[PDB]
């Protein structure tokens, strides 16, 4: 009966290592509305902003936790997710290509 | 505004 | 080309907190101005577009009249929590949800063309007010009661009265203070990658960022054919800034790139694009 979570990781701009840029995990088409979501820096938390719970026509919610950040080539950047419906919670990596 | 009359369902 | 005012309220209980949470924001369009969370100190509305950090010059008591109304709102839909999970038998044990959805939708100069109030529970639809704003429609028997009941409270008047002239003077103030968000029409920055699979397949991807409202059309052909059924498409996601992103992808027999096309419609571009991809 619920509704599971789809996840996107992605930055605003295209990057390049040094510029900085903005980096988001979209997670939307989920039921019911109690979710944790994070942003993760080579496994650590972040301190992130999130969105306004607001949904969709179809009834199901999405939300945005986004941060500034600066790419290297040795950081990882990963969400963390939790819903009901999943069993456990699930990790999307990074790649500057979504 | 916000709707300034809700009914309890 | 119309615009709308939409509020979405969703009210849930959850497996380990006593009390409900209750949130309520508020659309132009596709962009968020105003928010309500009952899990702050004293909870108030609070802007959430740089256009209403002025309203209170024009309006002292926006704030104080709108944290008001989504306080009470707060209140009776903690108590249909539990009149709906009465209808239903279900036990205090579990976590739900209520939504309600309402607004209006008006053209070009002031004219209503649509209003409508929509409720869910636990993200199915429970009972809604019919297009004529006098009368409703109730999924099932729980919501009977609540038909019945509204029926007899005259709750449509109240509704119409709203959806008919509040709804659509609010959304001519938004559209009138909120010009240089809301009336604006930005075209997406589109070009195509390139990213091989094998020595005979490769994967085409159309981007388009940064471009609002969020309604747009990405499309790939081959040879003038329509290749949707056999494309991968995103959904389309916020980029932080008020703005959009969205791609289309497919899979195309190695060195045959250039019999593809992409097809890109905006409300922002001066006509339909058809992209190709050049090394």
């Amino acid at each position: 009966e619920p509704r599971t979570p789809k996840i996107q990781v992605y930055s605003r701009h295209p990057a390049e290592n040094g510029k900085p840029n903005y980096l988001n995990c979209y997670v939307y088409g989920f039921h019911p509305p109690q979710i944790e979501i994070d942003l993760l820096k080579n496994g650590q938390k972040m301190k992130t902003e999130q969105s306004d719970l607001s949904f969709s026509k179809d009834w199901s919610f999405y939300l945005l936790v986004h941060t500034d950040f600066t790419p290297s080539t040795v950081d990882e950047y990963s969400c963390r997710v939790n819903h009901s419906s999943l069993a456990a919670p699930h990790m999307v990596k990074w790649d500057r290509n979504n | 505004d916000y709707i300034n009359t809700n009914l309890v369902p | 080309g119309f615009h709308s005012l939409r509020y979405f309220y969703t009210a849930w209980s959850r497996p380990g907190s006593g009390e409900p949470r209750f949130v309520a924001v508020g659309y132009v369009d596709d962009t968020q101005f105003v928010r309500f969370d009952s899990d702050n100190a004293s909870p108030r509305a609070e802007p959430r577009a740089p256009w209403m950090d002025l309203v209170e010059q024009q309006d002292p008591q926006y704030w104080d009249r709108n944290t008001r109304n989504a306080r009470d709102a707060a209140q009776t839909y903690r108590v249909g929590l539990d009149n709906v999970r009465g209808y239903y038998n279900q036990s205090e044990a579990g976590s739900h949800t209520i939504q309600r959805m309402y607004g209006c939708d008006v053209g070009p100069h002031g004219r209503l063309l649509r209003g409508y109030d929509q409720l869910a529970y636990d993200g199915a639809d429970y009972i809604a007010l019919n297009e004529d704003l006098r009368s409703w429609t109730a999924a099932d028997l729980a919501a009977q009661n609540t038909r019945r009941k509204w029926e007899e409270a005259g709750y449509a008047e109240r509704d119409r009265a709203y959806l008919e002239g509040e709804c659509v003077e609010w959304l001519l103030k938004h559209l009138e203070n909120g010009r240089e968000t809301l009336l604006r029409a930005d075209p997406p920055k589109t070009h195509i990658t390139h990213h091989p699979i094998s020595d005979r397949e490769v994967t085409l991807r159309c981007w388009a960022l940064g471009f609002y409202p969020e309604e747009i059309t990405l499309t790939w052909q081959h040879d003038g054919e329509d290749q949707t059924q056999e494309m991968e498409l995103v959904e389309t996601r916020p980029d932080g800034n008020g703005a959009f992103q969205k791609w289309a992808a497919l899979v195309v027999p190695s060195g045959e790139e250039q019999r593809y096309t992409c097809h890109v419609q905006h409300e922002g571009l001066p006509q339909p694009l058809t992209l190709r991809w050049e090394p």
